[PDB]
């Protein structure tokens, strides 16, 4: 599900908003694109479940990441920026708990924050 | 298999730094701090001329 586009509002709340469209789904994963003159700009979404081992606890996993292409213009090469989460849980385990964490999560990182933590700060 | 993208750009930046400056780096100085130690002696000897035998 999640929709047909995805909407980045580049800046946090209040800022400049771009449409993504979906363009391919493959591997219980879905990718969405969308062309830009100088950049280019990309979403994807996965889903994983590890290996059964005979006695041990069965883990499954989601991530999602958003990624940025800038073209190389004169003499500065191709470059990229990232940036993407992960979630790990059990199998059985029940949701709420694990979105009060994942909701914990996004609400720790702000602005200030990212701001510290580039700066190398740890 | 020739890496042409590093080098032209390390080769673009060092050209621009060299014609930037002239084959030097600037430098500003520090505090000055000076150290003076002194040093005395006080030596004596006993005058027998004016003291109990």
């Amino acid at each position: 599900a999640l929709g047909d586009t995805l909407t980045i509002t580049l800046g946090g709340s209040g800022g400049t908003a771009k449409v993504l469209r979906k363009i391919n789904q493959d591997g219980y994963t879905s990718e969405y694109y969308l062309p830009e003159t100088s950049s280019s700009f990309r979403a994807k979404v996965r889903h994983t479940k590890e290996s059964v081992k005979p006695n041990q606890v069965q883990y499954e996993r989601h991530n999602v990441e958003f990624t940025e292409t800038v073209y190389a213009s004169g003499s500065t090469p191709e470059f990229v920026r990232q940036a993407y989460v992960v979630i790990r849980h059990k199998v059985g385990d029940v949701s709420a708990t694990v979105s009060d964490l994942g909701e914990a999560l996004s609400f720790y990182l702000n602005e200030a924050l990212y701001g510290k933590l580039i700066g190398w700060e740890s | 298999l020739m890496p042409w993208s590093w080098m032209v750009d390390w080769f673009g930046n060092v050209g621009t730094f060299l014609q930037a400056s002239n084959n030097t780096i600037g430098a500003s100085p520090g505090l000055v701090n000076i150290m003076t130690t002194t040093t005395t002696n006080h030596q004596f000897s006993v005058k027998r001329d004016l003291s109990d035998g």
